[PDB]
RNA sequence: AGCUGCUCCCUAGCAUGCUACUACCG
RNA sequence: GCGGUAGUAGCAUGCUAGGGAGCAG
């Protein structure tokens, strides 16, 4: 803050003060020049302290509207986010089997309980121990809510690979033991 | 005299975890065990019994922890 | 009271959510338009339009939210570790969740023992730990909803402690308010799926 | 009000974070741990008394042992400004008398 | 702050005012040093303030920053202090049963799984050399962990059956030396 | 990885309020 | 000699915002 108007006005003000206190004649050498600079006070106040509030009032806007600006890219990022995902898991749904039961409903309106439960094409079984096992998924094909599965892979709790013949009576002491059986649904 | 053994668990249990030992759950599940009953003990004859089961775990994994070194770094 | 007693006879596939199809630019969806509550009977939605043009962003976080297309399109579940009813499993393999212990401030420990404490037979001793869990912790405590079972009331006795209840909070007064009156603390907390996939919830309180 | 003894010195020499076991970066948790710890000096048993006067005595060592250290790692002189109020007993007395400062 | 510019003006203004006052002459001959003085006090709190204020902030700057600093650098060291601490304090515990499967272990005996507490139940230890061997078994009862185990079969690094009065100093140089015993808890 | 409530510490800002110094007019 | 206003410095109380931590259900 020095290309003001009133920089050159208080320079000229106090410049004639020091040719005046270089001179030293009167006693209104005194009273003007300590009144040529007793006006050059309000220049060098309010010039200077309006320019002083201006600038603050100008930051804040600045800062604002970058805040706006980036809480409106990071909505368009969300957006697509969400729309790529639902999009997706659209392309493993529209099968015929969903559209055959759906058509066989008098209104439209079904369960969502009964979607998986009859067009899924693959389940998963959670066992916690032998006895368990030997009473749910023993062989290589069961039955469970009205069709048939058949199996391929059965992993443990590690994520390893176990096979069938592992599985018995004296050699359950030697898997981690929740084993995750997976099948397919038979035609 | 008990403290001490329970707080010698806790760091233990500490070591044993960076050591990647829970990417095996049954001896994952044991050791959390043993951990579970010293914190819990009010009699200073099993505390250390399961101490010493405990600590054998570390012992077990042979080339993981140089046992030299740390046993002449000063304290054994 | 008379809904929960009745509804114990029907099938337990019957209740939930109930979904429809609707064509977004010709493309098909399967959305909930409705709802069958084992207490409240059936509810069917006001607002259903099939064939729409677009979705907003209102919109598009109503469809996230819904479990009907999270359901819709994983694998059947058979889970016997647990007597409550199983859905889907939303991806190919099971996670099991631990527990870790603390970790031991040993200076402090020192200058306490230093002052005299923890001696034998003091009344001032250790009983506050930090337990560790191993893989089976979250479902074996999911499994103590197998306590809540189905409770119907004296109906002539509950109308009555209703009102005396009601009359505990007559000094109060409530009421809706708008959306630039609402006070949140902490926006830095999640969001809770499967919106904390993309952000905390100060993302969808500015976007 | 008091609290039990025993969880006061569980939150003491128990913690969730490994940068929790350094004293000299936080402080101000024993601090806190302190101001729930004051009820204890009035009571009978005289193992509770000295919960209040261990958190005290811990809360100066942790200061005096973080000044001591910008002294010779480094050549910063510390001013005690009026940081001796902590450990002392009146700043925790004043939270228990009726004239807030909320 | 005194080693600032205008101390020098205040000081200046406050001695000729005192000699003002030791002379008493005039009101505002007087008043000359406190039109010409409350410009020092105006010039010098003016500039005692920022840079007193200022020591402290750069003070608190620093202590942040040296508590960064430390915090990083204490969980880039965890699994080598975590360790070192867990050493002392069993070295300060003193326990029989582990002192003795401490020195064991570094000496080369170690188990190969959990040590079983009940008296049933097997245990399987490793041994490198004759010497370990003589210290631990003798006949066929093991000292292990302060306590006694009853020897049930001896097999080779070749895992193949061993007979045990065969283990001797002779023919010690004739065996793939990492045995391994299995013992049951007496 | 939740919803609430209370309390301590640090920095920024706003107005307010008190108080001190200088100038101008009346 | 006083009042009013305009500036500059130091001090408190209250409100807001941001960050760090502690307890309780
Ligand atoms: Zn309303």
């Amino acid at each position: 803050f020095s290309s003001l108007p009133s920089y050159a006005a208080f320079a000229t003000a106090q410049e004639a003060y020091e040719q005046a206190v270089a001179n030293g004649d009167s006693e209104v050498v005194l009273k003007k020049l300590k009144k040529s600079l007793n006006v050059a006070k309000s220049e060098f106040d309010r010039d200077a302290a309006m320019q002083r509030k201006l600038e603050k009032m100008a930051d804040q806007a600045m800062t604002q509207m970058y805040k706006q600006a980036r809480s409106e890219d990071k909505r368009a990022k969300v957006t697509s986010a969400m729309q790529t995902m639902l999009f997706t898991m659209l392309r493993k749904l529209d099968n015929d089997a969903l559209n055959n039961i759906i058509n066989n409903a008098r209104d439209g309106c079904v369960p969502l309980n009964i979607i998986p439960l009859t067009t899924a094409a693959k389940l998963m079984v959670v066992i916690p121990d032998y006895n368990t096992y030997k009473n749910t998924c023993d062989g290589t094909t069961f039955t469970y809510a009205s069709a048939l599965w058949e199996i391929q892979q059965v992993v443990d709790a590690d994520s390893k690979i176990v096979q069938l013949s592992e599985i018995s009576m004296d050699n359950s002491p030697n898997l981690a033991w929740p084993l995750i059986v997976t099948a397919l649904r038979a035609n | 005299k008990m403290s001490d053994v329970k707080c010698t668990s806790v760091v233990l249990l500490s070591v044993l975890q960076q050591l990647r030992v829970e990417s095996s759950s049954k001896l994952w599940a044991q050791c959390v065990q043993l951990h579970n009953d010293i914190l819990l003990a009010k009699d200073t004859t099993e505390a250390f019994e399961k101490m010493v089961s405990l600590l054998s775990v570390l012992l077990s994994m042979q080339g993981a922890v140089d046992i030299n070194k740390l046993c002449e770094e000063m304290l054994d | 009271n008379f809904n929960v007693l009745f509804s114990t006879v029907f099938p337990p596939t019957s209740f939930g959510p109930l979904v429809r199809k609707i064509f977004v630019d010709g493309v098909p969806f399967v959305v909930s338009t409705g709802y069958h509550f084992r207490e409240l009977g059936v509810v069917h939605n006001q607002d259903v339009n099939l064939h729409s043009s677009r979705l907003s962003f209102k919109e598009l976080l109503v469809y996230a939210a819904d479990p009907a297309m999270h359901a819709a399109s994983g694998n059947l579940l058979l889970d016997k570790r647990t007597t409550c009813f199983s859905v889907a499993a939303l991806t190919n393999n099971v996670a099991f969740q631990t527990v870790k212990p603390g970790n031991f401030n040993k200076d402090f420990y020192d200058f306490a023992v230093s002052k005299g404490f923890f001696k034998e037979g003091s009344s001032v001793e250790l009983k506050h730990f930090f337990f560790a869990q191993d893989g089976n912790a979250a479902i074996s405590d999911y499994d103590y909803y197998r306590y809540n079972l189905p409770t119907m009331c004296d109906i002539r006795q509950l109308l009555f402690v209703v009102e005396v209840v009601d009359k505990y909070f007559d000094c109060y007064d409530g009421g809706c308010i708008n959306a630039n009156q609402v006070i949140v603390n902490n926006l830095d907390k999640s969001a809770g799926f499967p919106f904390n996939k993309w952000g905390k919830a100060r993302l969808y309180y500015d976007s | 009000p008091y609290p039990d003894p025993s969880r006061i010195l569980g939150a003491g020499c128990f913690v969730d974070d490994i940068v929790k076991t350094d004293g000299t970066l936080m402080i101000e948790r024993f601090v806190s741990l302190a101001i729930d710890a004051y009820p204890l000096t009035k009571h009978p048993n005289q193992e509770y008394a000295d919960v209040f006067h261990l958190y005290l005595q811990y809360i100066r060592k942790l200061h005096d042992e973080l000044t001591g250290h910008m002294l010779d790692m480094y050549s910063v002189m510390l001013t005690n400004d009026n940081t001796s109020r902590y450990w002392e007993p009146e700043f925790y007395e004043a939270m228990y008398t009726p004239h807030t400062v909320l």
